[PDB]
């Protein structure tokens, strides 16, 4: 097996991606071009990841009950009570999406990026040879796509919030009027006020993809490069220190929709 | 990197789960809780009745 | 050089000119001289000493109290414990259960 | 050729320059933010309302500097 | 090919020094705001009235380098 | 030469400007976090959680360009 | 270089991960389950005294 | 004729240190008139009137850096 | 051919920036963290954690710039 | 030639910004140990201590460009 460490270092790089046209499974050999070539790994692990979420959840929620909680459902209601009182500290509004929205973002992209702490060649391994699938990389987050996917349905909620709660007379008002006020500066404020407005969720996914793809690169580089009885005295200091990074921007994903969507309308 | 149909495709997934967890997951579990918390302060103002 | 009061609501405990004190201040140990510019700080129980005219020597021991520094004057108001203790709410107690006895 | 794999260099120039820029100037207003929700606790949900009111203002001119220098790197270029 | 790339090159030094101009002016400006703000709540109506006007006038000079940037990179390309 | 060595100088100047904003931005807002701790250490679940507000906002702006700087390096050259 | 000894260098990389979120990550969390549990029972056994 | 190529790069530095230096002095000035404002607000327009005195100064060789840079980008190019 | 000198200068740049932003930013957040130990100095231990708290996040980006200057000079070049 | 030559000046910029960082970086973090001494000269003992212990992480960074600095300038050289 040929493997240099700088193409060890490139085969990992590489999604499923695959052509709606052929329907095949592409490899790292020669990538196809065109738009139509869906990245197989990140939808079914998303999706699977995403399932586990609701599956585990709802085996709670069709029975949770008011007496002494068993040991497992006492672990779900203190993420509810989390998630409920992160809510309720930034958000007084009504709305009945809100709190729903928190919570699956919170729970699924936490789970996104728990994936990153896996060895990196165990399930990529096992794709290749059981199955025989060109490659696999198996973080969701470490993808823009699902990073963008996500920030963009929020950004979509940023408008409906904005419209709804203020109206059409409003939002007009904010994106001129502000920040200078006078009606000689409203051609510079389109400007400032419409660029802020996709600054906060172009910032929101491509922090998180950013972390992601930077952490799991790390571990593809202390494996690709450094001999076997090396690899210990770096991996492990960086996989204690993502444990970190996995829960940090999963809460932050989480808290700044709520800020977003909650300073939208009030 | 490369921007790709999977952004529509995550779109699908992400607000299906957001739509059954609005239904089923959210609503019997804050049920369930606030029919707890709403039982301690029952008991609260029975403490206070039976005083008075 | 500057002159030195030290007074507490009850008496007078020190009076007279003085060429520098050592004195203990709220966040840290402190030096007064003559011209040093205007000054408020709380003091900590302890010691503040004193040269008089002459550089003679003198210590006093304070319970705490408040000192602050003027263009020729420095002035502590001591007070006669801490007072922090609170321990005298306690004594109100019994003015109630007396009166309702 | 060296016409477009320049611009890669101009792009890193200008997002990097806007990256040193916003990251220090919300890092001197957040830090005004929490000495003021250390000195006034019960005053935390007014104060970051104005530390969001004035992060929208940081933000914008570095925001399309970045969005320029994307720009360069995947249209351009 | 290089009249057409040094064109980018000039408006990333234009607009990347902007990004910083902008960015950390305002930065001071804002927290001497929020300071404020921390110290007489109350009054946050009238300094926010008064920090609209003071910051108008900092990014005025770096929004006229903008200006140029955009120019140089969409007009002249 | 001209087409790789200049991708990692270009990702140099990305990465590397990005390293100085993200740590003194966060060196100076982390300072005013360890401040009101020693004042109101009663208060440091509180303003540690506006801690994590606030440095969510200063990190995305750099890791833009970190991404970025690892796409260039990865992906294009 | 030789890739199965790569995977055997996560593996070692990973056991001593585990060993360190064991002794220094769980707990904890066992500890705030545990805790909350404590206060729900204190709770109920406040209401028993409130029917007493 | 490639003396065009260099001046807009020499118009470029001038109107980005010029940005810098204009941005951060009035950053600096105007964030010490709101600490004075915060402190003493019926003395406002006293203080206004002086910020203007000063901020005066400020803008001396800065606008003259903006106008001969935007001179030798239209005028001499 | 030459250009292998160059992945030297680009790794030069990348890690000795990361180097300027991992050691000021420790620095401001460490001398905080001593100014607040010498008030409370039985909070040493309390503090102490926070400090490793908020230090993890100032180095986080000088780490990957320090991880792909040893991969740039070693393992490209 | 230039590939003995250029790694000389790509060492100059490696141990020219670790030596902004290092010395920088505590000084800052050395004064303010000297001043909690002048104030609390019983704590020189306790504060020294915690000073050497937090030292040891600003150096962690400028000794791995000064090692590399040493290691470009005569193995490599």
């Amino acid at each position: 097996e040929n493997m240099t460490p700088q193409d060890y270092i490139g085969h990992h790089l590489n999604n499923l991606q695959l052509d709606l046209r052929t329907f095949s499974l592409v490899d790292p050999q020669n990538p196809p071009a065109t738009f139509w070539t869906i990245n197989i790994d990140s939808m079914f692990f998303s999706v699977v990841l995403g399932l586990l979420f609701l599956v585990l959840f709802r085996s709670v929620a069709k029975k949770a009950t008011s007496g002494v909680p068993g040991k497992f459902q006492t672990a779900i209601e203190l993420v509810i009570g989390f998630v409920n009182g992160s809510v309720k500290d930034m958000y007084h509004g009504k709305s009945k999406l809100i709190a729903p929205l928190a919570l699956t973002i919170f729970v699924w992209v936490f789970l996104m990026n728990l994936m990153d702490l896996l060895p990196i060649d165990l399930l990529p391994y096992i794709a290749e040879h059981v199955l025989g699938l060109p490659a696999l990389r198996v973080v969701p987050s470490a993808d823009v796509n699902v990073t963008l996917s996500m920030a963009l349905g929020v950004f979509i909620l940023i408008l409906f919030y904005s419209i709804k709660m203020k109206g059409i007379g409003g939002f007009t008002k904010e994106l001129t009027l502000q920040p200078f006020n006078h009606w000689a500066f409203i051609p510079v404020n389109l400007i400032l006020e419409g660029v802020s407005l996709l600054s906060k969720p172009v910032s929101l996914g491509l922090r998180l993809f950013g972390n992601m793809y930077a952490g799991e690169l790390i571990f593809i580089l202390i494996a690709g490069l450094l001999p076997w009885w090396s690899q210990w005295i770096l991996n492990v200091p960086w996989a204690i220190f993502h444990i970190l990074i996995i829960t940090l921007q999963a809460f932050i994903f989480m808290v700044l929709t709520i800020v977003y969507l909650s300073m939208a309308s009030e | 990197m490369n921007l790709n149909a999977t952004i529509l495709g995550q779109a699908i997934a992400f607000v299906l789960f957001v739509l059954f967890c609005m239904k089923y997951v959210w609503p019997p579990l804050m049920a369930a809780i606030e029919k707890r918390q709403k039982e301690i302060a029952d008991g609260l103002a029975s403490a206070e009745r039976a005083h008075k | 050089t500057y002159h030195l009061d030290v007074v507490s609501a009850e008496q007078q405990m020190f009076s007279g000119l003085v060429e520098k004190i050592q004195v203990t201040g709220s966040e840290g140990e402190l030096g007064i001289y003559p011209g040093h510019a205007p000054l408020l700080t709380a003091i900590k129980p302890g010691m503040i000493r004193i040269v008089k005219q002459h550089g003679h020597e003198e210590f006093i021991y304070l319970s705490g109290g408040i000192l602050e520094v003027q263009p020729g004057n420095v002035t502590v108001l001591a007070d006669t414990a801490i007072r922090g203790q609170d321990l005298d709410e306690a004594r109100a107690m019994e003015a109630k259960r007396k009166a309702e006895e | 050729n060296l016409n477009m794999d320049l611009l890669y260099m101009a792009a890193a120039v200008m997002m990097g320059l806007a990256a040193i820029g916003a990251a220090i100037g919300i890092g001197i207003l957040g830090g005004k933010f929490l000495e003021g929700a250390a000195r006034q606790p019960d005053l935390i949900p007014l104060l970051r309302t104005q530390f969001f009111i004035v992060m929208g203002l940081v933000d914008a001119i570095p925001m399309i500097a970045v969005g320029l220098g994307l720009y360069v790197m995947f249209a351009v270029a």
